[PDB]
């Protein structure tokens, strides 16, 4: 609440889960994979797309 | 690097690192005779035949 409005750069404050490395229940980890001989530019375009 | 060839450097084709091989063209390294076709730049600046 402090570091959201009255700051210059993004500062989140959080608590670490007890099982320190698994899934945020409602939450996924998507991979957008470039397959053909493409360019990093085209991939980012796909990403924002 | 004439008759055998050589892996030299690595390049980036379409974003994938592949090898760089330099070797003689086919015709100048087939026949014992073609041995003659190859020279070495000596210490001085002269080419010396095989």
């Amino acid at each position: 609440r402090a570091f959201s409005q009255i700051k210059d750069a993004m500062v989140f404050a959080f608590n670490l889960p007890a099982i320190v490395e698994l899934g945020t229940a409602t939450g996924f980890d998507f991979e957008l994979i470039d397959q053909a001989g493409l360019g990093h530019e085209k991939l980012t375009q796909a990403r924002n797309q | 690097a004439a008759w055998g060839g050589s892996y030299v450097n690595d390049f980036i084709d379409r974003g994938r690192v592949k090898k760089v091989y330099v070797m003689s063209e086919a015709k100048y390294r087939m026949l014992p005779d073609d041995i003659g076709d190859w020279y070495v730049r000596a210490a001085d600046g002269q080419m010396v035949p095989f």
